[PDB]
Formats: structure tokens, C-alpha cells, sequence
């Protein structure tokens, strides 16, 4: 107690309260651009899936570079986590649905690789273990294709190599301001489109070397337009997850605010009439 | 008439009481604490013509009289539910805050808009001040918000980017050195500095302050046009325009 | 009161006539109590309410200004004026601004004459009715500034339609007020509000536009303000 | 790509090549190898998560008031 | 004790600084990371059983505390006491060199010197 201290406690609180709105305030402007840029990532990717599926009617079978299945034995994981936290659960419920689904593999006997992305990410995985085989980080707001290559390298050279017979993007799909939902999507082996895979045409290309080196470097671009294009979106949800969460966190304080007002209160008045009454009863 | 820390009366007079031994109230003051401060500021008034007729028995005829009171008060901390403060506030109509971190930030005349208000206001305006001043109490306040949120943001949109500026143009503007009082001719920078932002095109702030200075001497080379607003005190549709032309005219002068 | 009539005892403010109670029970030296009030402010206001009553002769309905020191409703000067008021109208700034003009708060503004059986079951529902739907109309006021209007289910931007509406219906213009304005402005019945209001949030009046609500009296004056459109 | 009445280019974001790329794969596998910081751009998260830190510090809060958890 | 207490007495008064980030550690570069964590032992080691008066050899404890970062590896702060059960009773091993400190309390730098060691020496052990 104190009405002196419980004063600054007060004071304290409104203005961590004042500081969570702020932040809800900046998520709230960085989010429209987010969704733009997570727009700008599409064209790329679903014009090279038309290019794939095209060319990879003929020249697949011979040689998939990652078009068939084959024997699970080992998998891996890219993880999309985020460079900042105060964003709610929106790490925590990917990583618990990553863990979850691994269990089901490691119970299976077969082990996991991961490739790591953004701060969040690696500091879990170093908490509660894990075999992270490479990493980027500190991207932030400003994720690149560039910085993709290096994690992407790694997990496909594991997977031509066999070490890997399964390769999984872990990231946040942005649905609406208010909901935002962890997914694993598998990409590599490549799965499965009847639209761009059932038509075809009577024309067809003159692939410069051969059309089955196009394939590979095509599916290799492909790869990591999806992994860059699967951060980019995670982005959008984390501005969004973020002031949603933050716009909490400021009701939270105002919360407080409102009971150690009443805590202060009680103080005040005990504090006066004390004061008030040794006074009287000191004089006697 | 001003009363100079009649916050230091009240502590005066709490010693005076408290000898008396006189039973003690809220902060060791006495009971009518209040009544001290409130028998003396009630006192202070504008007198109706009636009474100033019979008081002074026909000798006056058609004036009338006032006292305008101008207490002050010194919080501790920034802290006005203190008891005396309080008081004085629940008598006085209406309160000129000073704050602290303004003052001693550069911003000197640091009233704080949004917690500083003439409960009268309006009615003892004068008839031109009544449409400049409109916007700039409130609009100001404002400033200051977003100003606080501007710590934390960086990169924000032009629009309250603008406001921004406009806003650190005016309280930069809205700020004056001591002994230098001002003409009810103040409203022509005050007016006309937000009226079309004349300041918002060379903006940027530390001209905004010799601006002011030169401004103030061009309209001098002709003051008729100007003293005619201190004399009456009015604003009209005419008036408006005839302004308009001088800051215009400033356009080429510097 | 003994007259015959019912009277109103408008208290300019009664927080002042307690707080002056304790100057003088000061100056007559009687002891400090609670937070350094009167040991007899107890008594004080059971006196100076208890006389304000309904006799079989007459009544006399009170409504006083009341002030709560540093926002602290535990205060004894508030505490115990608050044990006798039977009604609490609260006049919001922020009511003010959009322009209904009894700025009166729908929610905040309690009366315990309502609460019960005692009006009646219909002006009761009726009553919490709009307690709902024009609070209901709070909630989703920040889930749609932050998102879209239209994700809003039919049922709650009908809601939100609705409450937007009674909100512009139970403002009001006052004779006192046409020199003010120029606005006759008028006086409603209990059942013609009850009518009007009830009416309006139990399906009905949804074709009439939002305007047709400001500040007029009985709901047939709002609908004939919809053809004045 | 150029295809009957369209023609695309699919351009990399920055100079590609199996030399240039597993300089790329030998830096993310090294990274990973050593726990180490990096910073994110954002500043604007930085110093508000910072006086965030130090105002919700070392405040008595949650016992003053007295709350259940 | 004037000598090697001046390095605790700073190195203790920027823990004090960092404390609030505290909360949100691993959110901060490893440049004030590392100023924490050698708070946070260092105020770890600030702490005795009730009826154990420490013997001016707490000198060598503290002061090489501060020193280097004999405490920085294997810091973690569980085994940053009963390190230091260990390094007092070691010295006891050679201790001829200790009740000399004892005795004249006094340092300079030759005793500084066979301190360096005596700690280097250390960690071929426990």
C-alpha cells in the first residue's frame, strides 16, 4: 500500500498501456503494405506451376528431378517463425502443430531435419531441441528471395542426395485480420495438380539445352518462390496477429488501471484520517 | 490583480490556525480552507451598472465595473487532486496550466492545451480572435498526441505526416520570448500563419521564428489597415480579404 | 407538497451541503470521523432526504447535482448520498458530440424504479430491450472499424442497424430550448415511447432512413418526418 | 518463356550459379552451427518492446491488486 | 578488498540497468547479453549459508570473480556456487601462498600474478 507508490504504480501501468496502443497503432500501418507484397509473390510462382506441369507431361518419368514418390524414411521441415514477438500464439500454435505432426514421424521411426527462419524460430528449437541443419534470420520487414536461397539450398541438395524423401513448408496462412491459421504444406514432392497438369496443347517449346535441364532449374526456382512467398505471407499475419494482440495487452493495462485505482483509493482515505486522527487524539 | 502563490497564503494561513489550535482538515489545513480562498475570489467579479450607480450615488452613470482575478497555484509533481489546488480550481472558472517538461524543453509559454480552458472563453474574446483562434486550441491538443506516437513510429504516411508538421510549426510559432507582450495585431501571424499555412511552404522550422519577426515589420510600413483591428477589434468578409493581400504581399520580402 | 401538488427540489449541489456540514461541525469542535468527515453526516442526509418523500398528500421528487471527490465513489460524501438516490442521470460529453441532445447515456444512467416489477413487464423489456441492442451495438463498433462491416453476421448489422437507430430516436428537443434553436420540440408520454421504442427494435420502422429519428416526439412524428425526406 | 500470344520473363532476384549458391548453403549451415545474433530492421519494435520491458518491470501490480492466478 | 571490490561494485551496477530487459531476454544482442548474465553470477555469488564467515579468501572468490570470466564459462548459475566451494577448498591445497594474503591484507602485483594462476591452475580439476 501507500497512496504515495501506489500512485507511480498506476502511472506505470497507463503508460505500458499507452505504449502496447502505440504498437498496435504501427502493426496496424505496417499491415496493408504486408498483404501487397504477399500479393506481388503470386504472379512469379503460378506462372512457372503452367511452365512444370507443361513441360513435365513428357520429360518427367525419365528423370523426376522431385515430381515422384518414393519410400519415407527421413523428412524435412522449413520453418517460418518471426524476428519480433508480443504477436500472441500466432508462433507457439505453428511450432505446437510442427511438433505434433514430427511425433507422429519420429513414432514411425523416421527422423526430421529442419531449416530454420526468423529469431522466434531458432530460440524454441534451441529451448526444446531439435536438429536444425541451417538458418536465416533478421530479415524482419524486409524478406528477400536472396536471403532463401542458402536454408533452400540445403534441404533440396539433402533431398537429391536421399537424405530427405519429404520436404514440408511450416508457416501461418493469412485468412483475415483476425485469423490467421498454422499450416504444413508439402512441397517437393511435387504434388499433384489436375489443373495444371490434366490439359495439354498441341505446340510445345525448343528447350535450348535440353528440356530436361529446364526441369530441374524450374523446380528448383519453384521450390523457392513457394518457401519466399510462404515467409511473405507469415509477415502479413504477424502485423495482423500483432495489433490484434497489442489492442489486448492495451485493455489488459486498462484493466489494471482500473483496480489499483481502487487500491489507491482505499489508501487515500486510510492515509487521511489517520493522519487526522493522531493529530486530535495527540492533542487530547 | 494577482494573487502571487496564494498557495503559500493557504500554508500561511494553516501556521496562523494551526496555533490557534483550531481543529485540522485534510492536509492539516483548517476546515474552511476552502472559504478562504473562495470569499476572496468571489470577490473578484464584473459588477453590473445598477450597482455601480448606487454605490457610487449617481455620481457614475453609464459604466461598468470588474475585478479580474489571476490566482496562482504551485502543484507538486504535476499533481492537481491536491487538496489546495483542488479547491481553488472548484472556485476559479476556469485554469491556465503550465507544464513542466514543456517549459524547460525550450516550448516557454507551456500552456497545455486539452487540460488548460477559460471556462467563459468564447463571450470574452475579441470579435476577430473569436474565428482565428477556433481550430488551434483543440487542433493543438491533438498535435501532442500524435507527437507521442511518433517516438515509436517511424516511416508514417504523408498525411499525418503533414499534420505533424504543421503541427511543431505551430507550437513553434505559438511560442514567444518574455517581455514582449503583443498587439491584438498577433492575429495576423496567429490568423494567417494557420489560415493558409503562409508558413507551411518555407516551413521548415527555424525560419518559422524569423518569419514572425519580419512579418510583424511589413505590416507596419502600412499599420492603418493594422491598427484599425486593435482599435475595434473586429473581423468581417472585407477585412479577411485586405489581410489575405499582406501575407501575399509578404510573398516577396524577407 | 402539503398543498396538494408534486414538486420538484432541484439541489444545486448536494455534495456542498455535506462538505458545509463538516465546516461547522468543525468549527463547534465535534471529533473527526472517516476520512475527516462529521461523525454526524450519517444523520445529516437521512434528515435532509427522508423529508423529500411521496405523502398521501402531496410528493416531492428531488433531482441534485452530485460530485464524487477524486473519482472515488467510496468516499462517505458520495457513499452515503448514494444509499438514498433512487435514480442516476448521466450526461456523457461524448453523447454530446454526435448531437442527440438529452446527452443523457442510455447505459451508465441507472434507475431503480425500472429494475423491478413496478413500471410494468413491457416498459421493463422494452427497457432492457434497448440495453441490449444498443449496447450489443459497442461491441462489434471495434470490430468493424479494425475489419470489414460486411463479415458482420444478418442478424448483428441488423442489430447494429437497429441500435443506430434508436440512439437517433431517443434524443429530443426541448421547449426551452426553442429560443435556442427555433424548434418547437415536445413532450411524450410513457406509452407512446414504450410504443415507439419497442416498435422500432422488434422488427418494424426498418424502412425509414436513420435522420428520421433526430429529435422529434412520438414515433409517428418520426414517420412523418420520412416523407418530409 | 515465349508460348503461342505470350511471352515471360522470369527473372532472378540476384545473380544465380552453383558457385554463388553454396557460398549461400555454406553460410546458412555455418549460421546454424553457432547460436549467434543478427538484427531484424525493425526499429520501431525495438525501442517500444523496450520501454514496454522496463515499464511493465519490477512493478508489484498483479499483488497489489489482488487478482487471482 | 579496496582493489578487487571496485570491479563488483560497477559490474553489479549495470545489472541493475539491464534487469528490466531481464523479461525479455534473448531479444537483445549478445554485446549487453553478456553484461547480464555476468550480473546475474555475480550477484549468485553474492550469497552464503547462514553460519559460514568467508576468510578474506572470499578475496580471491570475488575478486577473480570479476577479473575474467573464470566464471563465464560453464557459467550456468548452478554450478556458479559450487564452483565456489570448489576454488575455496583447492587453495587449501596450497594455502601457504593464502594465509601470507590473509595475514598482511594486502595485494599488489605479484599476489595478483599467483592469483591469475592459482584459478588457470584450477580448472584442472573439480
Amino acid at each position: 500500500a501507500g497512496a504515495k507508490e501506489i500512485r507511480s504504480k498506476i502511472a506505470s501501468v497507463q503508460n505500458t498501456q499507452k505504449i502496447t496502443k502505440a504498437m498496435e497503432m504501427v502493426a496496424a500501418s505496417k499491415m496493408r503494405k504486408s498483404q501487397d507484397r504477399m500479393a506481388a509473390s503470386r504472379p512469379y510462382a503460378e506462372t512457372m506451376r503452367k511452365v512444370i506441369g507443361h513441360l513435365a507431361h513428357g520429360n518427367l518419368e525419365y528423370k523426376h528431378p522431385y515430381l515422384e514418390d518414393r519410400d519415407v524414411k527421413r523428412v524435412g521441415y522449413l520453418v517460418v517463425s518471426t524476428d519480433r514477438g508480443l504477436c500472441g500464439g500466432l508462433n507457439i500454435n505453428l511450432f505446437k502443430k510442427l511438433l505434433a505432426e514430427m511425433k507422429t514421424w519420429t513414432d514411425k521411426g523416421v527422423q526430421c531435419d529442419l531449416a530454420m527462419i526468423g529469431s522466434k524460430g531458432v530460440s524454441f528449437f534451441n529451448s526444446v531441441g531439435g536438429n536444425v541443419v541451417a538458418q536465416v534470420t533478421g530479415m524482419g520487414d524486409n524478406p528477400s528471395l536472396s536471403e532463401l536461397i542458402g536454408p533452400v539450398k540445403v534441404m533440396l541438395q539433402a533431398y537429391d542426395e536421399g537424405r530427405l524423401d519429404k520436404l514440408y513448408i511450416v508457416s501461418n496462412k493469412f485468412i483475415n485480420t483476425m485469423s490467421q491459421v498454422p499450416t504444413i504444406s508439402q512441397l517437393l514432392p511435387l504434388p499433384a495438380s489436375d489443373d495444371d497438369d490434366l490439359k495439354h496443347k498441341s505446340w510445345d517449346y525448343l528447350y535450348e539445352p535440353d528440356p530436361k535441364a529446364l526441369l530441374d532449374t524450374l523446380l528448383r526456382r519453384y521450390v523457392e518462390s513457394q518457401v519466399y512467398q510462404g515467409v511473405v505471407e507469415n509477415l502479413a499475419s504477424e502485423q495482423a496477429a500483432r495489433m490484434v494482440a497489442m489492442k489486448a495487452a492495451t485493455d489488459n493495462g486498462g484493466s489494471l488501471i482500473k483496480e489499483l485505482q481502487l487500491v489507491y483509493n482505499k489508501a487515500r482515505q486510510a492515509s487521511i484520517t489517520q493522519e487526522l486522527t493522531e493529530i486530535v487524539s495527540g492533542a487530547a | 490583480i494577482i494573487y502571487d502563490d496564494l498557495s503559500k497564503q493557504a500554508v500561511a494561513y494553516r501556521q496562523i490556525s494551526l496555533l490557534l489550535r483550531r481543529p485540522p482538515g485534510r492536509e492539516a489545513f483548517p476546515g474552511d480552507v476552502f472559504y478562504l480562498h473562495s470569499r476572496l475570489l468571489e470577490r473578484a467579479a464584473r459588477v453590473n451598472a445598477e450597482y455601480v450607480e448606487a454605490f457610487t450615488k449617481g455620481e457614475v452613470k453609464g459604466k461598468t465595473g470588474s475585478l479580474t482575478a489571476l490566482p496562482i497555484i504551485e502543484t507538486q509533481a504535476g499533481d492537481v487532486s491536491a487538496f489546495v489546488p483542488t479547491n481553488v480550481i472548484s472556485i476559479t472558472d476556469g485554469q491556465i496550466f503550465l507544464e513542466t517538461n514543456l517549459f524547460n524543453a525550450g516550448i516557454r509559454p507551456a500552456v497545455n492545451p486539452g487540460i488548460s480552458v477559460s471556462r467563459v472563453g468564447g463571450a470574452a474574446q475579441t470579435k476577430i480572435m473569436k474565428k482565428l483562434s477556433g481550430g488551434i486550441r483543440t487542433a493543438l491538443a491533438q498535435y501532442r498526441e500524435l507527437a507521442a506516437f511518433s517516438q515509436f513510429a517511424s516511416d508514417l504516411d504523408d498525411a499525418t505526416r503533414k499534420q505533424l508538421d504543421h503541427g511543431q510549426k505551430v507550437t513553434e510559432l505559438l511560442k514567444q520570448k518574455q517581455y514582449a507582450p503583443m498587439s491584438v495585431a498577433q492575429q495576423s501571424l496567429v490568423l494567417f500563419a494557420a489560415e493558409r499555412g503562409y508558413l507551411a511552404d518555407v516551413e521548415l522550422s527555424k525560419i518559422g521564428s524569423f518569419e514572425a519577426a519580419l512579418l510583424a515589420y511589413v505590416d507596419r510600413d502600412h499599420a492603418p489597415l493594422m491598427q484599425e483591428i486593435n482599435q475595434t477589434g473586429g473581423y468581417n468578409d472585407e477585412i479577411e480579404g485586405k489581410l489575405k493581400g499582406i501575407l501575399d504581399s509578404f510573398k516577396a520580402t524577407q | 407538497r402539503d398543498e396538494g401538488r408534486d414538486v420538484l427540489l432541484f439541489v444545486d449541489n448536494i455534495y456542498r451541503y455535506t462538505l458545509a456540514g463538516t465546516e461547522v461541525s468543525a468549527l463547534l469542535g465535534r471529533m473527526p470521523s472517516a476520512v475527516g468527515y462529521q461523525p454526524t453526516l450519517a444523520e445529516e442526509m437521512g434528515v435532509l432526504q427522508e423529508r423529500i418523500t411521496s405523502t398521501k398528500t402531496g410528493s416531492i421528487t428531488s433531482v441534485q447535482a452530485v460530485y464524487v471527490p477524486a473519482d472515488d465513489l467510496t468516499d462517505p460524501s458520495p457513499a452515503t448520498t448514494f444509499a438514498h438516490l433512487d435514480a442516476t442521470v448521466v450526461l456523457s460529453r461524448q453523447i454530446a458530440s454526435l448531437g442527440i441532445y438529452p446527452a443523457v447515456d442510455p447505459l451508465d444512467s441507472t434507475s431503480r424504479q425500472l429494475d423491478p416489477l413496478v413500471v410494468g413487464q413491457e416498459h421493463y423489456d422494452t427497457a432492457r430491450g434497448v440495453q441490449s441492442i444498443l449496447q450489443r451495438y459497442q461491441e462489434l463498433k471495434d470490430i468493424i472499424a479494425i475489419l470489414g462491416m460486411d463479415e458482420l453476421s444478418e442478424e448483428d448489422k441488423l442489430v447494429v442497424a437497429r441500435a443506430r437507430k434508436i440512439q437517433r430516436f431517443l434524443s429530443q428537443p426541448f421547449f426551452v430550448a426553442e429560443v435556442f434553436t427555433g424548434s418547437p420540440g415536445k413532450y411524450v408520454s410513457l406509452k407512446d415511447t414504450i410504443r415507439g421504442f419497442k416498435g422500432i427494435m422488434e422488427g418494424e420502422y426498418d424502412h425509414l432512413p436513420e435522420q428520421a429519428f433526430y429529435m422529434v416526439g412520438s414515433i409517428e412524428e418520426a414517420v412523418e418526418k420520412a416523407k418530409k425526406l | 518463356e515465349v508460348q503461342p500470344g505470350n511471352v515471360t520473363v522470369l527473372a532472378d532476384t540476384a545473380i544465380r550459379g552453383q558457385d554463388l549458391d553454396e557460398a549461400r548453403a555454406m553460410e546458412a549451415k555455418r549460421k546454424a552451427e553457432e547460436h549467434i545474433s543478427s538484427s531484424h530492421g525493425d526499429v520501431d519494435y525495438a525501442q517500444a518492446s523496450a520501454e514496454l520491458a522496463k515499464a511493465i518491470a519490477q512493478l508489484r501490480v498483479i499483488e497489489l491488486t489482488k487478482k487471482a492466478m
